[PDB]
């Protein structure tokens, strides 16, 4: 058979696509981790894990499959519910934000014009599946991180939400493709400088990061709600955390960096001359270039995660949360009340072309 | 008054350098916001020294020609 | 006056022309009473739900099963799952009857 | 290989001085657990007091296996 | 605007599910009274292309097809059966003009666009060789109203936003034009 | 003095967004331009021999109402969402496919099922008082009611 | 199989059973849920987005906020079912027959080549037609800011 | 069946309850105004969802606050 | 006795009907990768 | 616009919720394996808080709660 097999193929490509896909999300989040502490490693004259597999290559797999092994600890045998729970929320909610990002023009799951809205809703809904974590359990510490979590989160909420609406204000559209498309001319981090500093310290508090680590400090309330976690409940959180490190240095990407536009349009247009547009080789080669862009841009911002990591001290949670409120707050709705009078000013209120 | 806190309707000046030394993330929150307010007080003088507005789009419909139905149209009949 | 029944786009919607039919005849000053509104009234609660239009579809239902039509020869065609709007059933020429893609347009 | 921070006295500066630059545990894949759910080794390093006693045996009782 | 409607096709299959919805047809075709008309069997990429052209050589029908809608007070589809297949008379004139004058410069614009999601800011080289060829061979030009002619955006020879990709076909046939014509 | 070692990581994460932009930049764009090639199975996989060079279809965004419209106009031409064709006159079976989807309007399910959100003072009249149906069912009666006149 | 449904019986049979502070927390957030997912298909993807971004990410982690603040202390088969079977047997909201068995379409046309999303629309009518609406609402706003703090704060 | 009032076995025995209660019943007024407005093409029902959302959200704040102030106003002692 | 008009009142203006009987269910017989489409024009 | 590639999306990492509970459940040794010491249930010294070894047993700011 020969024609009885390529339409199997047909009715099964779609699903390849996405399995292609959710492949080169967890190969990004798999490598993140060793990444961290190679990079944090060679910041602290270390040189981090390479010795499982050549170089360390095979060492998120080490760990994933040890805690898999692991026996879970339920409070009673039959209580998988209150474990699971909490993570099973955060990991669904990260993972069904990818479903916005696009790896070109076009090339994302969820097109549609609410694309902004759907990525800030299903941030919120993770932020929901942290909190009740810690309030399914009577472990002191592990409640201890409750209160302080959801205030944090909350806090640092109402920034990141601000900020991602005045790059919408300034396209005028609520699509994640339109708003790289109108960065050709000039990126956003040239006028919105300080919304990127923003931007990604409200980044850092929403995914628990350190310098704004008193979620989870270990000096102060150890694994915070992962103290009472364990094999797959625990892979499971911790994966989350590192599915919105990949997700939200992604978004400063394309907020701020052009997202998969070229940082030389020359150097993109001499490569691709190179290849012929009436096979499909053009396309690959393409695909591989406009990804390419964004992974370079958004590895930097994964860097810079691990790189702040190893700079600041941890910061302390009081005077955490009147950052935010009393510093943070008053200069993105400064801003929000200062960029449409710039605009009308000149005649340059913007329209979805 | 080497150090005591001004007094607004008596010491303007002084008064915002007060405000710009203890409390910056006030001062120049409200200096930012205030310039967006101003810049849109200033659009009349862009449009007499550097250009006028564009012409507002055709967000409208079909433009409806302003007269009566052309009686001689004739062609592409059946 | 407000606006009441703006299109998704702005614009007047599917019965806003007859809910402006009938602010012009009952606020018109050449009516005694508003007995010749009662027509129009009647229109605009039709054009949003029809449901004096969807009752004589039940009539229309319920003669042809006392009569013995047979519903297929009667009714219209009609299919379920958009993916077998396929070219054998649009009448396309050398249309096959494989599914269409309705994946990523 | 991630330990359980057991560490009691003189013996955890030596402890600590395997995870430095040096030594560097980490890069054999050894990280340092603050918490026996996390972690599946216990390195007693130090004097086991009749006062500690009693909590050493309930901090080994709460790792999940396999511990050594 | 992704909106559902219960006029179009919608966006999943799950839309369908919950809303039951049937997809009907209805074979029967006009009566003999209405004197028959060809219909357009253009795609939506050739459309955009011409409808610069359309707009032109069709402009008198389609302001009277739609000055007929504006005076047919609400009974706009009945009472405009006649003037409505002069536009698709019109329309279908200028596709096959296009078809048999300019089949090529034609078919390289709306390739483009079908490579450079049906945007206009996108296929420029392209564009400019069919407006060129077009107005030698049937005079037809593409004009913007409402806005001076030395400020049209099509003309404007240094963009502010250009297209990421070439099409390869238009830029090697534009620099063919650059040799053929700018002698 | 760079190190290569600590790179490692970041050219497999590099090669992971790779991996999926690659994928999905050729696999759709392959997919839109073979079904928009013919109407049947045994057009859209051969080739002709007098065919020319192939012109692929790139995957289409921001897209409005009006391209809800042309896609099933495409689609009637073509059997295609996303077909091709530039002939100045359709096929004579144009003017007897048009698909009118007729679809029912009821209340959400969680409207009229849910333990708590069904319960409200007039949500109650519309279930158990005929008060507001007998009222309506009289001018639905009176159109059969004048048909004699 | 419309599996929205038994999501509801589900949803329906923990309500009844519901005693801690958790699970009436619960029965909340399984709610929304259900109203999101049916407002993303059919009617209306603006308002199943909004909904979470207002419901879920504003005011359901103010609930349990609170209920760690609050405190955290302390039927049969055979009715529960019985009940639930009952419950489910008439699902009718509205009694117009008619209306509920016959379907019906809309026509498309062409006269709005400006097509533009529903929030589009929406702020242009609250931002001009309705500027009141908008008004007061920053008014409503306002009095809370000023409401919260005289009700809850000591001194 | 709902006319012998079985919604009220469905709310729980703490004051939280019947705020939760509350939310879930405008929900559904809500619910019936996006409804609505989508099948007809209104926006203006669309402009009445969202004020109900908006209102049903300042009508919580006030309540929870009520409600913490009431919790606390027990645990006054403070005399540590 | 029964008359064929449109249940709007009002007549110069054009209120094209809206609702339709079902009849032939076409994809009903279906599979999976391909439709056995029923005959639209007429039986089988 | 089309959203059936994104519903896939959607229904597989919903698979893939089932597969990551399931996956540890099946692939632990049996508890006879390792010590047979107990399951998690009756092994309640296992099944229990952490707090640093010492068995112990929200009256939280108001400014937090107005934050
Ligand atoms: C960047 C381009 C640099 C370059 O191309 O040449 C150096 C670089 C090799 O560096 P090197 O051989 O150590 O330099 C010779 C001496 O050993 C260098 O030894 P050294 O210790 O004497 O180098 C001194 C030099 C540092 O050495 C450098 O030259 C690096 C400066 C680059 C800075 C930006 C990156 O100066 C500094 O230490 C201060 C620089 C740091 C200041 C802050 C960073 C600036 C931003 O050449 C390469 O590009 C090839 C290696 C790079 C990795 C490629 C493979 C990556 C892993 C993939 C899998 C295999
Ligand atoms: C899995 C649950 C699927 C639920 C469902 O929607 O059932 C319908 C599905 C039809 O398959 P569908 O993907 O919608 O059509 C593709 C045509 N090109 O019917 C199916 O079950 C198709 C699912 C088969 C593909 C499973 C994954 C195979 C590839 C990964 C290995
Ligand atoms: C991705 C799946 C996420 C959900 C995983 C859990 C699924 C288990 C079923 C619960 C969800 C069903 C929805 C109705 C809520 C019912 C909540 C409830 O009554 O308690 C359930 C849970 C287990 O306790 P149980 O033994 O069932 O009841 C007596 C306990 N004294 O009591 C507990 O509180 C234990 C911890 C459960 C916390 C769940 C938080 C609420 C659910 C929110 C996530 C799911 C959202 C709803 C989606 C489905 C909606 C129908
Ligand atoms: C990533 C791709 C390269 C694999 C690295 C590798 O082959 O890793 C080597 C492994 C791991 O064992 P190790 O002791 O960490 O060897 C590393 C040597 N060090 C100590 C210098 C770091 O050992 C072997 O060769 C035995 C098994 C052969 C490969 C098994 C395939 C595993 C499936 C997933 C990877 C394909
Ligand atoms: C930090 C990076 C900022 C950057 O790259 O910008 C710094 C500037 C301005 O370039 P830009 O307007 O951001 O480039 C965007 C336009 N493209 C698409 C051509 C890249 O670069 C130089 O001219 C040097
Ligand atoms: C560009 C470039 O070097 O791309 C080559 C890529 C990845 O580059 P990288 O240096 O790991 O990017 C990471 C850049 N940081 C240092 C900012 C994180 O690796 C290969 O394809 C081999
Ligand atoms: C023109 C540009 C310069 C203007 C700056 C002047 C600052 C005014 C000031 O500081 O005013 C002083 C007063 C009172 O200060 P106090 O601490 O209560 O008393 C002073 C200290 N004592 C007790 C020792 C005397 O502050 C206020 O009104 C506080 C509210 C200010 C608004 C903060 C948010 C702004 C948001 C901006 C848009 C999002
Ligand atoms: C993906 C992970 C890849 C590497 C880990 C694989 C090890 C698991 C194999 C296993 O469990 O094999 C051993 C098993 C049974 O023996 P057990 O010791 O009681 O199994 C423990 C797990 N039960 C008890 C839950 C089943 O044999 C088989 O069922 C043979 C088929």
């Amino acid at each position: 058979m020969l024609n009885n097999l390529f339409d199997f193929i047909e009715y099964i490509e779609y699903w390849l696509i996405i399995v292609a896909f959710v492949a080169s999300v967890l190969i990004v989040v798999a490598y993140l981790t060793v990444a961290e502490r190679k990079t944090m490693g060679y910041m602290q004259r270390r040189l981090g894990p390479n010795a499982v597999g050549y170089y360390g290559v095979l060492m998120a797999v080490a760990d994933a499959l040890k805690l898999l092994s692991k026996e879970i600890v339920l409070p009673h045998n039959g209580d998988i519910i209150y474990v699971m729970s909490g993570p099973l929320i955060s990991l669904f909610s990260v993972l069904l934000s990818w479903a916005v990002i696009p790896f070109g023009p076009g090339l994302s799951l969820l097109d549609s014009e609410y694309s902004i809205i759907y990525l800030l809703a299903s941030g919120s809904i993770g932020v929901f599946g942290t909190v009740i974590v810690g309030w399914m359990s009577n472990s002191k510490y592990t409640v201890l991180a409750t209160v302080r979590t959801t205030a944090q989160l909350i806090s640092y909420e109402l920034v990141l939400t601000t900020v991602v609406f005045i790059i919408a204000l300034i396209v005028s559209s609520l699509n994640i493709n339109v708003i790289i498309e109108s960065q050709y001319n000039i990126w956003y981090i040239i006028p919105f400088f300080p919304l990127c500093l923003i931007f990604f310290i409200s980044a850092l508090a929403e995914t628990a990061r350190p310098p704004f680590d008193n979620v989870e400090a270990e000096s102060e309330l150890v694994s915070g709600h992962m103290t009472e976690l364990s094999a797959s409940p625990f892979v499971i959180f911790f994966l989350s955390e590192y599915c919105s490190m990949v997700l939200m240095s992604t978004l400063t990407a394309i907020f701020f960096f052009g997202g998969y536009l070229p940082f030389s349009n020359t150097i993109h247009h001499l490569i691709l001359n190179l290849f012929d547009q009436h096979s499909i080789y053009y396309f690959i080669i393409e695909g591989i270039l406009l990804s390419g862009y964004l992974a370079i841009k958004a590895n930097f911002f994964m860097f810079s995660f691990v790189w702040i990591r190893a700079a600041a001290p941890r910061l302390r949670y009081d005077l955490l949360i009147l950052f935010c409120w009393y510093v943070l707050l008053p200069i993105v709705f400064a801003i929000v009340v200062f960029a449409p009078g710039i605009l009308y000013c000149f005649d340059a209120l913007p329209v979805i072309i | 008054a080497i150090g005591d806190y001004p007094v607004y309707y008596k010491q303007p000046i002084r008064w915002l350098s007060y405000h710009a030394h203890t409390r910056p993330h006030v001062f120049y929150a409200i200096a930012v916001a205030a310039l967006g307010p101003v810049f849109m007080m200033a659009t009349p003088l862009r449009r007499k020294f550097l250009y006028d507005d564009h012409e507002p789009l055709p967000a409208n419909g079909y433009p409806l020609p302003n007269r009566s139905r052309d009686k001689t149209l004739t062609g592409y009949d059946d | 006056a407000p606006l009441q029944q703006v299109g998704r786009h702005g614009g007047p919607n599917k019965c806003f022309g007859e809910f402006q039919r009938v602010v012009e005849c009952m606020t018109n000053a050449k009516h005694d009473s508003y007995e010749p509104c009662n027509n129009l009234k009647n229109d605009y609660l039709e054009c949003r739900k029809h449901k004096v239009e969807r009752y004589k579809a039940f009539l229309m239902q319920k003669h042809a099963e006392e009569l013995g039509k047979d519903p297929e020869e009667i009714g219209a065609p009609f299919v379920r799952k958009r993916r077998f709007l396929t070219s054998k059933t649009l009448g396309l020429v050398d249309g096959d009857d494989y599914e269409i893609g309705v994946e990523k347009i | 290989f991630w330990p359980m921070t057991f560490g009691l006295a003189c013996c955890a500066v030596e402890m600590m001085h395997v995870s430095a630059p040096r030594y560097d545990q980490d890069r054999l894949g050894i990280i340092f657990r603050a918490s026996p759910r996390q972690s599946d080794i216990m390195i007693v390093a130090g004097t086991v007091t009749n006062k500690m006693a009693p909590a050493l045996r309930q901090v080994y009782d709460q790792m999940p296996y396999p511990r050594w | 605007s992704s909106t559902h409607t219960n006029d179009s096709l919608n966006s999943s299959n799950y839309v369908d599910k919950l809303k039951d919805t049937h997809f009907v047809f209805e074979n029967d075709k006009l009566p003999s009274e209405i004197p028959d008309v060809e219909e357009v069997g253009a795609t939506t990429a050739p459309l955009l292309s011409a409808a610069y052209f359309i707009g032109a050589k069709c402009q008198d029908y389609n302001d009277d097809f739609m000055l007929c809608q504006k005076e047919a007070k609400g009974n706009g589809p009945i009472d405009c059966l006649k003037e409505g297949r002069r536009v698709t008379r019109c329309a279908s004139g200028v596709l096959k003009d296009l078809n048999t004058h300019c089949s090529d410069e034609f078919r390289l614009h709306w390739q483009c666009l079908s490579f450079s999601n049906l945007e206009y800011k996108n296929c420029r080289k392209a564009e400019s060789l069919l407006n060129k060829c077009v107005f030698e061979k049937m005079n037809l030009v593409k004009k913007i109203p409402g806005i001076p002619e030395d400020r049209q955006i099509h003309l404007k020879q240094n963009p502010v936003l250009k297209p990421v990709a070439l099409h390869q076909d238009s830029e090697v046939a534009f620099k063919k034009a650059q040799n053929e014509n700018s002698i | 003095m760079i190190p290569f070692e600590a790179l490692i990581p970041y050219a497999i994460m590099f090669a992971g967004f790779c991996l999926g932009g690659g994928v999905m930049n050729s696999a759709i764009t392959a997919d839109i331009t073979k079904r928009a090639r013919g109407p049947n199975q045994e057009i859209k996989r051969n080739v002709g021999e007098d065919e020319g060079p192939r012109n692929y279809t790139k995957p289409r965004y921001n897209t409005d109402q009006w391209d809800k419209y042309f896609a099933v106009r495409d689609l009637r031409l073509t059997g295609s969402l996303r077909g091709q064709s530039d002939n100045a006159v359709a096929e004579e079976s144009f003017k007897t496919n048009s698909i009118q989807p007729y679809s029912n309007t009821r209340r959400p399910w969680v409207l009229r099922r849910h333990i708590i959100m069904k319960n409200s003072p007039t949500k109650w009249a519309r279930k158990y008082s005929s008060r507001r149906d007998e009222r309506e069912q009289e001018i639905k009666d009176d159109y059969i009611r004048g048909m004699g006149e | 199989m419309n599996l929205e449904i038994l999501d509801l019986s589900i949803l329906g049979f923990y309500s009844l059973i519901s005693s801690n502070s958790f699970e009436s927390i619960a029965i909340l957030v399984a709610t929304i849920m259900p109203v999101i997912t049916e407002l993303w298909y059919n009617y209306s993807q603006l308002f199943a987005l909004l909904y979470t971004l207002i419901y879920v990410g504003a005011v359901v982690i103010l609930f349990v906020f609170i209920l760690s603040v609050i405190n955290e202390k302390e039927s049969g088969l055979f009715i529960l079912i019985l009940v639930l079977l009952l419950d489910d047997l008439d699902d009718n909201e509205s009694n117009d027959n008619d209306y509920n068995n016959v379907y019906i379409t809309d026509y498309a046309d062409w006269f709005n080549n400006y097509n533009e999303s529903d929030l589009s629309v929406i702020g242009n009518l609250l931002f001009t037609e309705y500027a009141l609406l908008l008004l007061i609402i920053s008014f409503i706003l306002l009095m809370s800011i000023i409401g919260l703090i005289l009700i809850v704060k000591k001194d | 069946m709902d006319l012998i009032l079985l919604m009220l076995v469905a709310v729980g025995l703490n004051i939280i309850d019947i705020y939760i209660m509350i939310e879930i019943l405008i929900m559904g007024c809500t619910v019936n105004t996006i409804y609505s407005a989508s099948l007809d093409n209104d926006m203006i029902g669309l402009i009445y969802s969202l004020i109900q959302i908006i209102i049903a959200g300042v009508e919580s704040a006030i309540g929870l606050s009520i409600l913490v102030n009431y919790n606390r106003i027990r645990n006054s002692e403070e005399i540590e | 006795w029964w008359e064929v008009k449109s249940t709007y009142s009002n007549k110069d203006i054009f209120h094209p009907p809206q609702t339709v009987l079902f009849g032939k269910h076409i994809d009903r017989d279906s599979g999976l990768m391909y439709a056995n489409s029923r005959n639209r024009f007429g039986p089988d | 616009m089309l959203q059936d590639l994104f519903n896939n999306y959607v229904i597989l990492v919903g698979i893939l919720g089932l597969i990551f509970l399931g996956v540890n459940y099946f692939i632990v040794e049996s508890p006879r394996m390792d010590e047979n010491n107990g399951n998690i249930s009756d092994y309640i010294e296992k099944s229990g808080p952490f707090e640093c070894g010492f068995s112990s047993f929200n009256p939280i700011p108001i400014a937090f709660i107005l934050v």
